[PDB]
RNA sequence: UAUUGACGACCCCGAUUGGUUCUACUACAAACG
């Protein structure tokens, strides 16, 4: 069968990309907007440049240049799960459990569920990631199964077309400096953009590939003493004159920005506090991880990951079981391993 | 790199400056009217356009006083090396012999992409994660080509004509061209394509500043800077062009208007 | 006198094309209809001084000599763009 | 009344600006004490 709405009649006018230069949002100014569909553009606010590794030995060689270990399957996905990747409402509520597929892209008045994201694999244990060549797959070595490799089948590597595999990894604690140049940010966009670069402890982002197995968990924070942030005024002042002129000292300000940021936020998606904004609290999540303790890997009806892989009749037994859909992610709610 | 290259980024970060000290906005100008700003007008040159003022009739065109020259690699290719790699079809295929050969490490594909490095990017869809279809594109990124100095020519001469002979007109254009080699050396102003998006930062190492026939006061000019900060430049010096500049400020007149 | 000198490109490359854009200084974009193309004859380029002088003075000129000086010096421009990279 | 039973990759560039503005003959030698 066929859903009768399609997933762009779901989403607001108001959140698909902008067509002309008057609906930028903050991130289409912030990083800069192309019309995908005619005549329009903008130059980013805000370059990345200058990265650079600090580690030398940053690349876990896992024990000679042609080891690779086989990664898990990366798959594609699929909003045909509407229980996943469909919204009750336009706040992005879940589906609602025990509803027939025919529910899902059913109404106007439904909602995509937003912005994927990975949340951070909080409490992988000691030896995780260490000598990932090992099949550890399938062993609870501490609670947790090697999520991240692809199982052998048959004592033999699955090295199949459906999974890749890798010569090598950036090791974890490994450290990279780079440098973002903003312009004509206001204390709003600025503060937006200060507060991910000084998130508090245990939040953390997620970067690169393999972000559904555990890859990519990064920590970024401010260096303070190489930022040079001024207004206007204070460029006025600095090409006023040849000669070394002193710079104003952003660290007294960055507080205030991230509450101008705070406060917009407070203000614009009404709430008492800025942490219980619902994208706020699920965003923190994310960054955070879950708290449970539950292991977080694809849905399997099986502890292991067995080697056939199998994931697709966890969607079987939660057809005919509960029909759960995705929580939500400020929820931190777990699924079980049997729908049913 | 053209010259036409080097000449727009440095035009776009002395107009820039010029704009932020006197708080002008470019954002209801027409491109020709956002060009025409003074000093930049001497300097960079302003396009040819008789005006009527009264009775009188006058070019507001002048050639730029500075000209850039194209930059080039200290990496060369053959004609049918880049060939090679312009006509290869696939990047893990016959891309990588072409590649190899044109940076000259034939037996050496690591070496090789520590020259000239292709690099695949994907837009990833907000929703569904992934790719977004057709968003799949691919750079050859010349990560370690090395690149001759850039050549920067004032016409000190074009430029003292413009001031109808008055040397002491020169020290606030000279001043805005300090200041955006301030910028240039400071990494405020990336070359190229791509600036915002992985590409396009520059290390300026050595500035040389090498005048013939300058003017007596200009003569301090004649150095070769290593600090980004000008601080090579004596101080005295930057003191005399600072307030030169200082006083433009107080009051930007059209300093080639008499 | 000055003669017409034809351009002999080295080997025989073919003219290069060079692509230009006004970017504008609101946006940091492309400005609209400011897109255009220049054809450029390469680099390394041969043509001849076809140059006649005829003297009713004795010798040579010194503003004569300090023009082929200012030649061999490379600092004579020629053609458009003399600010922007070429000539 | 809800069973049958596991396999499988996809994306490969997309959108846009493509010229804009100025100079278009000027002095002459033939006219005029």
């Amino acid at each position: 069968g066929l859903y009768e709405i399609a997933p762009v009649d779901l989403l607001d006018e108001t959140l698909k990309p902008a067509t002309d230069k008057k609906q930028l949002s903050p991130a289409d100014r912030v990083f800069g907007w192309v019309n995908q569909r005619g005549n329009g553009c903008y130059k980013g606010q805000l370059r990345i440049h200058s990265v650079t590794c600090q580690h030398d030995d940053a690349i876990d060689d896992f024990g000679n240049q042609n080891f690779s270990v086989p990664l898990a399957i990366l798959g594609q996905p699929k909003p045909e799960q509407a229980r996943f990747y469909c919204a009750d409402d336009r706040k992005g509520i879940p589906l609602e459990d025990g509803y027939d597929r025919d529910d899902g892209y059913s109404d106007s008045e439904q909602g995509l569920r937003g912005r994927k994201v990975y949340p951070h694999h909080k409490g992988l244990p000691n030896g995780y990631w260490s000598n990932p060549t090992e099949d550890r797959s399938q062993q609870a070595i501490q609670g947790h199964y090697q999520e991240y490799r692809r199982p052998k089948k048959d004592g033999l590597e699955q090295r199949d077309d459906q999974n890749r595999s890798v010569k090598g990894w950036v090791k974890p604690l490994t450290e990279f400096t780079f440098e973002i140049d903003v312009t004509n940010l206001s204390e709003v966009e600025l503060g937006a953009l200060l507060w991910l670069l000084t998130l508090p402890d245990l939040h953390f982002h997620r970067l690169g590939g393999g972000k559904p197995l555990g890859f990519g968990s990064v920590r970024l924070d401010i260096d303070p003493d190489k930022t040079d942030l001024r207004n206007g005024a204070g460029w006025r002042d600095y090409y006023g004159s040849l000669l070394e002129t002193s710079q104003p000292d952003f660290t007294t300000l960055i507080s205030q920005w991230i509450n101008a940021f705070q406060t917009a936020v407070k203000e614009e998606y009404g709430s008492s506090s800025f942490d219980q904004v619902t994208f706020i609290k699920a965003s923190g999540q994310s960054l955070q991880g879950f708290h449970d303790n539950a292991s977080i890997h694809y849905p399997r009806s099986t502890p292991e990951p067995k080697p056939d892989g199998e994931a697709f009749k966890w969607f079987v037994a939660n057809e005919k079981g509960r029909r759960l859909a995705l929580p939500a992610l400020e929820k931190s709610q777990s699924f079980p391993i049997k729908p049913s | 790199i053209p010259g036409s290259s080097i000449k727009g980024i440095l035009r776009t970060q002395a107009e820039r400056i010029i704009r932020t000290i006197c708080q002008s906005n470019g954002s209801e100008k027409n491109f020709l009217e956002q060009l025409r700003i003074n000093l930049v007008n001497e300097l960079f040159g302003s396009a040819s356009l008789s005006q009527k003022q009264n009775g009188k009739d006058i070019d507001l065109g002048k050639i730029g006083a500075l000209a850039v020259n194209d930059c080039f690699s200290s990496l060369s290719m053959t004609p049918d090396q880049w060939k090679a790699v312009e006509n290869a079809t696939e990047m893990t295929g016959n891309l990588q012999p072409a590649l190899k050969q044109a940076t000259g490490y034939p037996n050496n594909i690591s070496q090789a992409y520590k020259v000239l490095q292709p690099a695949m990017h994907v837009a990833v869809d907000r929703w569904t994660g992934g790719a977004a279809e057709g968003m799949l594109y691919s750079v050859l990124e010349p990560i370690g080509v090395t690149w001759e100095p850039i050549q920067v020519h004032l016409d000190i001469a074009r430029l003292k004509n413009y001031y109808h002979g008055k040397e002491e007109k020169l020290k606030p254009a000279i001043a805005l061209l300090l200041l955006v080699l301030r910028d240039l050396a400071n990494k405020k102003i990336p070359v190229g394509y791509g600036t915002n998006r992985g590409m396009g930062t520059i290390t300026v190492s050595q500035i040389t500043l090498n005048g013939k026939a300058l003017p007596t006061e200009l003569e301090p000019l004649n150095k070769t800077m290593t600090c980004p900060n000008l601080t090579d430049l004596d101080e005295a010096f930057r003191q005399d062009l600072s307030t030169a500049w200082k006083e433009w400020i107080a009051d930007p007149i059209d300093l080639c208007q008499q | 006198i000055v003669d017409d000198a034809v351009i002999h490109i080295p080997n025989n490359a073919d003219v290069e094309i060079r692509e230009g854009v006004g970017i504008d200084r609101h946006f940091g974009t492309a400005a609209n209809g400011f897109k255009y193309s220049r054809a450029v004859i390469p680099k390394g380029s041969k043509f001849k001084l076809p140059l006649t002088f005829d003297s009713q003075d004795d010798g040579l000129p010194n503003a004569l000599i300090q023009l082929l000086c200012a030649l061999e010096a490379g600092d004579i421009r020629l053609g458009a763009a003399k600010t922007r990279g070429l000539g």
